[PDB]
């Protein structure tokens, strides 16, 4: 068949067991939209009501304790299977909601006397999703990109197309989680490779090897730990801290209910500061209320101690990768890039794991957390419309533009501003009978004249006589095509006009927009304090000549000498130990009246 | 000779 | 060769212009979606901070309630300063909270709504309609209707009988 | 005649790729540009916030600096209490603030700074240079490296 004409946005939403995040592809990056409570990722939890609700996400989180016959969690370990399966027999017994068979004999779900497929959840979390994708695009998002895990097999597979398929989206494709992180990692344009795809921190370990033969990926094995997810973590880290508290003041926290909530956050915000920080500190006022007093909980955890706490996770991953390596028939050698993926990969401890484990140090370049839904708004955005259009369009490396009368530095075209692109802006002249106008043109990103380079410079030569500020220049940019800059300025009003096509648009293409603007982030409050101290140094002098010319006009009967705040203008003006002059700028007194 | 800037 | 190549260059100019179409579209689409966006980020934005330091209230709230009013006395004139302090301080954070928009949420009897409610127990109680709340264990944020923190309430059930 | 076709297909062909290569440049300078706004929203948004939140800070900390500390003894255990809860809830607040950009200001022997500090009053101090804060009446804060509020402080002089 010819081109589909799809035309549209094209969504990538990872479905997960626990957690489900939804990206689509901003130009040439992809963004992970945040839901209508503002947060990135959805628990994918459904619930229904006596009457009748389709309470998604932490709605129906929320309402679960009053309603934990009707509410499904982790319907994906659900999809696909019969109901006379033994994974499916040992997930019955547990979950409190009911599961039934149909008449395909499936393991289906039952909510109020109505029937509900594995897939129908999904297709409802979708829904979900959909909704949170129109409201950032505005429009309706028809088509996208599901992940599914590298286990699942072609009915799986065709389960989750037909769940995309009810919840309105044209599904182009069902991609891998594997997969769709080694894209979001950017190893689509590589070699032939073998890579290790290491997710730790949801609900499940996951390692799958990956190769990248032709330029496609083939999924050689997959293995992990059913068993072993990142809320292990936090309950190691949480006992910790509750036996910790007990051993020092005596109180257990495990019965109280407000206390035990506040220590999981605490051990949560711990764990994340455990990864940058070699130490950090749980402090908790008042976390319990006793006869003697209220209590404080006040802990040094150092991340030695995390380390030993969770040592047994994290061993518990070395057997699985292990085996699947030896299923791909590789070694360590034989592993040329690895790949993280999962919250719980950030400390670095699991990172030396994988490291002493693959022979590789990992590549973390790329948040974890929403890397699987980057990769799928990426494989959407490569799949359908146009994207790589304007992945090949090349933008500025640095910014440009041209003086001004105190030094500054004005910047007309931005650094990440793509090539064909014009922009102009007017420009006045400088003082009272200026005819010669000269730009100076240079690229950098400091605010200052010049402390960036200089590219060219030519002179806009003819100018009738006026006032200053009245005389209109245009200069313009004009870089077009891919490449040089055709910077020309116009004299707005008379002809006289001016005109070059300066080169080296980037030519130095090298690390300098990682390095130049590296330096001009450390070095942007100062230099933002000098360019204010320039700018009302020049509003002040602006100032002081309007003064001094109004004051030359009219001398008759004129007692002027109380008017000699000039002077102390111009003792403040040579001093460089002042925020800015524009508090002293009350220097425009015309009591003559012209 | 040092353009200036409109406010 | 000539006629089938100008025809197949021609369709190419018709996709391109379809093309260049679509991009006057998409430029309409995205200004609507950025002034969308940029009144969002002025409602919002303050929610990381807001969620951050909604521990610290309740922490002042459970300091006001924790003393035994009862030793506020001028025989112990610094534990008295001290609590005068810090309910000053309570009262500065309440007054800026909702001066920025962040509202608490205390539904002592209101039903129980699943989006800035969370359910802690389903524990039936006489004289009290089924479904509303029995009581708040802790009061819930919101700030422009995005509910930061919900309220952790207890919902009544229907009596066994 | 049917060379007319060739020469006004290409000049057509080159025009409109200009204008859809400058339309697609368009629309990613429009994005970038919303993107600076948005940031721009979001930065006023947290710095108005943050001028509200220093005057709670400021309130607490000087309610528990009040209390002497050689009457935080066993035999008043509410005094005790209260001010280890108290003090928590400040360290609490301060870190708080520093997770988010908001960075206190105490500079305590520093070089004077007129972009972070204020001289409350003039006076010579043996012992210190001049110009250095001796004394800091009121702490400053500094939101992402920018002068939220500044410092009042004492500078020495000349004696």
């Amino acid at each position: 068949m010819a081109s589909e004409a799809i035309k549209g946005a094209v969504v990538g939403i990872d479905l997960g067991t626990t957690n489900s995040c939804v990206a689509v592809m901003e130009g040439k990056q992809a963004k992970v939209l945040e839901n209508a409570e503002g947060a990135r990722t959805t628990p994918s939890v459904v619930a229904f009501t006596a009457d009748g609700e389709r309470l998604v996400g932490m709605p129906a989180k929320r309402q679960a304790v009053t309603n934990p016959n009707n509410t499904f969690y982790a319907t994906k370990r659900l999809i696909g299977w019969r109901y006379d399966d033994p994974e499916v027999q040992k997930d019955i017994k547990n979950v409190p909601f009911k599961i039934v068979r149909a008449s395909n004999g499936d393991a289906w779900v039952e909510a109020h006397g109505k029937l509900y497929s594995p897939s129908q959840i999904g297709a409802f979390v979708l829904m979900k999703m959909k909704e949170t994708a129109e409201n950032y695009l505005g429009h309706t998002a028809k088509n996208a990109v599901i992940t599914v895990p590298a286990y699942f097999n072609d009915s799986q597979r065709q389960a989750t197309k037909d769940a995309g398929q009810i919840s309105g989206l044209n599904v182009l494709r069902v991609i891998n989680e594997p997969t769709a992180a080694a894209l979001a990692y950017g190893l689509d344009k590589s070699e032939d490779k073998v890579i290790a795809v290491y997710d730790l921190g949801g609900g499940t370990f996951d390692i799958s090897i990956l190769e990248i033969q032709k330029g496609v990926f083939e999924v050689k094995s997959t293995n992990g730990d059913t068993f072993l997810g990142g809320e292990d973590f936090d309950q190691a880290l949480l006992r910790h801290i509750v036996k910790e508290f007990k051993r020092e003041t005596g109180v257990d926290l495990t019965k109280d209910n407000m206390a035990l909530q506040r220590v999981r956050e605490a051990a949560e915000k711990a764990k994340c500061e455990l990864s940058s920080s070699v130490q950090t500190d749980i402090n908790l006022p008042y976390l319990t209320m006793d006869s003697s007093g209220p209590k404080h909980l006040n802990m040094k955890l150092t991340r030695a101690q995390f380390e030993g706490i969770v040592t047994d996770l994290i061993r518990r991953t070395i057997a699985p990768c292990q085996k699947a390596m030896q299923d791909a028939e590789v070694s360590k050698s034989d592993i040329g890039e690895v790949i993280l993926v999962g919250g719980m990969t950030r400390m670095p401890k699991v990172q030396q794991t994988v490291q002493d484990l693959f022979g590789r140090a990992p590549s973390k370049a790329v948040n974890p957390d929403e890397a699987v839904a980057i990769g799928a708004a990426i494989q959407g955005g490569v799949l359908a419309g146009d994207v790589t259009d304007v992945l090949l369009l090349d933008v500025t490396p640095l910014s440009l533009g041209i003086e001004t009368l105190g030094g500054v530095f004005t910047k007309l075209i931005n650094r990440n501003t793509t090539i064909p692109t014009k922009k102009s802006q007017v420009f006045s002249t400088a003082a009272d009978g200026q005819t010669q106008v000269e730009i100076k043109v240079c690229q950098g990103e400091r605010e200052m004249a010049g402390d960036n380079k200089l590219l060219g410079q030519f002179t806009l030569i003819g100018i009738p006589p006026a006032p200053r500020g009245v005389p209109q220049i245009e200069v313009t940019f004009d870089i077009d095509a891919n490449g040089i800059v055709h910077v020309s300025a116009k004299d707005k009003g008379t002809g006289r006009e001016q005109q070059i096509v300066i080169q080296s648009s980037g030519g130095l293409s090298k690390d300098d927009i990682e390095n130049m603007v590296k330096n001009a982030e450390k070095y942007a409050e100062e230099d933002r304090r000098k360019k204010e101290r320039v700018e009302a140094v020049n509003m002040a002098e602006g100032i002081i000549h309007d003064t001094e010319t109004k004051m030359e006009e009219f001398k008759d009967q004129l007692p002027a000498d109380e008017c000699n705040k000039l002077k102390e203008e111009i003792s403040k003006m040579r001093e460089l130990l002042a925020r800015k002059d524009s508090e002293t700028g009350e220097n425009i007194r015309q009591a003559a009246s012209s | 000779v040092l353009l200036l800037d409109v406010t | 060769t000539l006629l089938e190549e100008k025809v197949k260059l021609e369709e190419q100019l018709k996709e391109t212009v379809e093309k260049y179409k679509r991009a006057l579209a998409d430029t309409e689409n995205l200004r609507q979606r950025s002034q969308k966006l940029v009144e969002e980020a002025k409602l919002y934005g303050i929610q990381a901070f807001c969620k951050d330091l909604l521990e610290v209230a309740d922490v002042l709230e459970k300091a006001t309630q924790c003393v035994p009013k009862e030793e506020i006395k001028d025989d112990n004139p610094h534990l008295k300063n001290l609590y005068e302090g810090l309910v000053m301080t309570e009262v500065q954070i309440q007054k800026v909270f909702t001066k920025h928009g962040l509202l608490k949420l205390n539904p002592v009897g209101a039903k129980f709504d699943p989006y800035e409610h969370e359910a802690l127990f389903h524990t039936p109680v006489e004289g009290k309609e089924p479904g509303t709340v029995a009581l708040v264990s802790k009061v819930g944020y919101k700030l422009h209707g995005r509910t930061l923190r919900p309220a952790l309430v207890g919902v009544v059930k229907e009596a066994s009988a």
